């Protein structure tokens, strides 16, 4: 019980509709004025946040009694779903390789002469992916005390299935949420191709240069022959306008609308190109939009069970909606990001072949790619850690290993951003194992 | 609780207060000494050579063996044989009585 | 339509019964001291003039309801009904003989 | 498990029988000498606590063994069982409704012209009670341990029933203090009609005169044309002689049944008395019996099942019989307590309207009934309590408030009993609801 | 002879960990055996009664 | 009344309730007795805190 | 655990309790000014009343 | 949570019942000097190792 409630309990009232009808002369609230019951209306109808006892109009000894409940059962959806890749019901690693285009070589038979048997690397990629999400909804069920607040057994029942809806929806919110987290990670993670707009949500310039770059941008995601700009494996790929899926939010979307498409004559010159949704938002500060092949999602389910239990002493239920599945992403898949917030000159270098594996006393070649954002050379400059000496990279990449080496190496790429005093370091590292280099000496000359 | 190894020298019987002295690499347990303020209470009775243990924890009140009649809110000290009995000197009081016991029966006791 | 009523509404105790048995020591409301819920049953046992709306247990905002109604059809039947002679529907008079 | 018990184990004997018998002379215990195997009788006779195993005569190797097991399926019911009103599935509160008579209006047909569809409020009461009980009965059968105890099937089943059964009992004797808690409940806080009575233990005289007194209230109880007496809501009921049941606190009644020569010794039904249940002892002073309507018990169960659970670590199930109710006290009913020594010369005010809703300008007469129990005259103090505007009451309940009261009011009848230096207040207390009207004052005349 | 077990109270929360609870049922005993073993000795002396 | 086992007791207990009525120069025990067995359990132990 | 205390005196609660006796069961007052508290009241207990001491 | 006994690393060899008081970086190390003694150790350790004793 709460005893002395007040019908205001969560009213911030900004002027008193009572009054205002009330001392209403030439004033519109004026309306008002015939009616009889006005005053219950206005002090009643906003809606009850507790219920007080009310005794009956007549007899006073008597109480009013409710004559109606409402079950209001919703429903809420993942507007995200359809980027799901489906079920692995075994296992757990998801491997995803990717075989990266060559380097044309020039012909020139005096150096065939010798290379002929020469082994070349080819350029493969791989990533790997793993269980994320383990966790799931737990919901109590106490039925013999709701059985005190029903008196009927279709209210009673309703209730008590809207609430095991309701752990459904918690699954289907989250779940959406996640797949905004693999977005807002990514980008944290500086892995977008990082693209400079102006806040659509602002002068019609700003909205229609937005257009413009969107459709720009879609048009180079699908170009023929491919490109490495849009990944943060750098590979040279491909999608089409088939895969291209925009996410950004209501906000545009009504931008769009009104000052651009209702002008059109020609519609199709301004609307997004690929397929276009709506989510609530990023969180990811400055960020507006984002443009992704389909394949950028790597969501996979792992286990959907909703287990229940009663306790025999406390009456009640348990239910747990276990939800396992694994939230990923693709880095092969292209995708970029719209970003109106200022950004970094450098968001990202990717280096090397990664995963490398030099013999003691070989040689290798590593590279970067430079996410120059702010369009600038960015001199890129190499170090190698984790070894003695007689073990480094000369500049361009080029790594030579020493005559014997022990721990693992890694190998670093870097552009200073900002000043001396304020060195931001962009920083790009491949991993090499050494391979055993049997071959002997000790002391030469 | 935390538990550890201990070797009586004295026949320690159950329920009585105990008190302790460092011996040859083991801390060595018998009866408290009369009129003072013991360390451990025994809940088993371990002879004069046996290695036993004991269970470290901050007890809200013993049991033990009443060495006289005892009257409910007494404070009390050890006694005779490590028994616990009335008093009024401070300095030897280790706890009181939240219950009556008649001289040989256990007594509930709250440390102070 | 009230927000203010005490359950002791126009209740003169004479000795409180909830105090008298948490005070008790084996002797009178011995027997009590052992119910699980005596607070309860002290609390509502003559029930309550004025229905207080309640909350339910475990979902706060769920309002426990009025599960029954009693209509107390209770007569009031004249003791001396048995002599009654029956009825005149018209006339005034009676003459005895 | 034992190897050492005596047959005399707990038993404190007074003499040895024995001893007695071979000692005795042609006196007593005479007719016990000429009994060939008295010594075995008087031996176990009382049966033993710890069956000793004993070997079979003439071949001492065999063993004795057990012939019979009885399993004493012995229930403990609630005596007071017969006031279950029954039970209620849904909801928790119990409002109980009360209409009472109208006063007779003489028939005046001139007057009658203009006094059609005057309006006349009918005397409604009501009175709420809510499921207040809620405990179980936890009980651990040892499955499986048990069926090394039973030969047969037919005394295992049997034995676990009567765990059960001993479950039904134990619900039933705690039913039973809760419904003599009730009483005292109803008792402490001055509800009961009280009467005055002197300790019958005191003298035979005093108890015959307790017994003239609850005769002459059985009898008031049940006047067909009712009383208002009797009951805390001061409403016109009667009783039906067999709706009586008077409780009686200990011995008193074997004390009646002997002292009272004049009316228990030929009595023991309905007809004398109303119902006669007795009890264990009120506990609570002042109560030597309590005389009261079958329909003052406002007993209603809720919830009556038993859960179980299996654990599989340790072969035992768990019982848990769960007891969910609405225990209560129908105001309403008739109801007399019998309390005897010294009692309040006022036991309490009754204001007939507990629950009033009047008008800004409008009037409410309201009534005390004085439940006294030295039968003499009191006078009732009449006063508003609260509200905003110092309206109030006259002098004999008619409450007048005024014109713009805009807070809830109390409404006080008061009897000082004792004397002006430790004045004693018993205070009958109703609340008014105010109703709005805009009703046009000031002053008058 | 099996006895009454204690009220407790319908404490929900108490019972997330209290499920399992040993509660050992007040259960009582009692024996009794054979002891009376006599018998009634009785000449009828046939033909004489004749 | 409530019984308390050392943690290596051996043998059958005999429990007793002794309620003296008389008087001092000549007390009168009546004793309500009872038995307990020992249950092993090989607990570990010796004194506490 | 827990004992069965008197109260001695108009206990408040949050504040510093001493134990004491007289006819039987421990009594509770507040501590003397200056020294060792035996319990914290957790909540207002009248002179003669009886409660417990949540030890 | 009251602890009766605790498990500090030794600041050097401490052997069972030893009276202990704070040392370099706060280690345990043996005494002599009441004031200085806040445990007694139950068991035998070597500096660097953790020793169990009792508070009082």
């Amino acid at each position: 019980t709460f005893n002395d409630v007040k019908t205001s309990l969560g009213i911030t009232e900004s002027y008193d509709i009572v009054n205002a009808i009330r001392n209403s002369q030439g004033d519109n609230f004026k309306s008002y004025v015939p009616l009889a019951t006005a005053n219950n209306v206005a002090e009643v109808g906003a809606g009850i946040l507790i219920n007080q006892t009310v005794q009956n109009d007549f007899i006073t000894s008597l109480v009013d009694r409710i004559g109606l409940v409402v079950i209001r059962q919703v429903s809420l959806n993942n507007p995200l779903k359809k980027f799901k890749k489906g079920q692995i019901p075994l296992g757990r690693t998801i491997e995803e390789i990717y075989t990266d285009i060559t380097k044309e070589k020039q012909y020139d038979a005096e150096e065939a002469e010798q290379k002929v048997f020469e082994r070349e690397m080819p350029n493969v990629k791989t990533l790997f992916h793993e269980r994320n999400r383990q966790g799931f909804y737990h919901q109590t069920i106490q039925d013999d005390s709701l059985k005190t607040a029903f008196v009927s057994w279709g209210n009673f029942e309703s209730f008590v299935s809207s609430i095991i809806n309701a752990i459904y929806n918690s699954a289907e919110v989250d779940e959406y949420e996640y797949m905004k987290l693999l977005v807002d990670n990514y980008y944290s993670k500086g892995l977008f191709t990082t693209v400079k707009i102006d806040e659509p949500t602002s002068s019609t310039g700003a909205l229609t240069e937005f257009v413009k770059k969107m459709r720009a941008t879609a048009r180079k995601l699908t170009l023929p022959q491919g490109s490495r700009d849009w990944n943060s494996m750098a590979v040279r790929t491909r999608s089409y306008m088939e895969d291209l899926h925009l996410i950004i939010d209501a906000d545009l979307e009504a931008e769009l609308d009104v000052d651009v498409l209702a002008k059109a004559f020609n519609m199709n010159r301004t609307d997004f190109l690929g397929n276009v949704t709506v989510i609530d938002g990023f969180a990811s500060t400055g960020l507006e939009a984002v443009l992704v092949d389909k394949d950028w999602f790597m969501v996979y389910d792992n286990l959907h069970k909703m287990e229940t239990v009663r306790n025999p002493r406390g009456l009640y239920w348990n239910y747990y909606y276990h939800v396992w599945q694994t939230l990923s992403v693709s880095r092969f898949a292209n995708a970029v990001a719209f970003v109106s917030g200022d950004v970094p000159a450098v968001t990202q270098v990717i280096v090397s072949p990664n995963i490398a594996a030099v013999k003691q006393g070989g040689q290798q070649q590593f590279t970067a790619y430079v996410r120059a954002t702010n369009a600038k050379d960015h001199k890129v400059v190499w170090s190698v850690e984790g070894g003695s000496t007689g073990t480094a990279i000369t500049g361009d990449g080029l790594l030579s290993v020493s005559g014997n080496e022990d721990n693992q190496l890694t190998v670093k790429a870097t552009v200073d951003i900002g000043t001396e005093d304020k060195p931001k370091l962009v920083v790009g590292e491949a991993v090499v194992s050494i391979r055993p280099n049997n071959a002997s000496g000790g002391a030469q000359a | 609780m935390v538990s550890f190894t201990a070797r009586a020298k004295s026949n320690v019987m159950a329920y009585r207060l105990l008190a302790y002295s460092q011996g040859d690499d083991i801390i060595e347990i018998s009866h408290a000494a009369e009129n003072t303020i013991p360390d451990y209470v025994a809940v088993k009775d371990v002879d004069k050579g046996d290695l036993t243990q004991v269970n470290m924890y901050p007890l809200a009140a013993w049991q033990v063996i009443a060495g006289s009649d005892i009257k409910v809110g007494d404070n009390l000290t050890t006694g005779k044989d490590g028994t616990a009995v009335p008093t009024d000197d401070p300095s030897t009081v280790f706890g009181y009585a939240v219950e009556e016991a008649q001289e040989g029966q256990l007594v509930t006791l709250v440390i102070s």
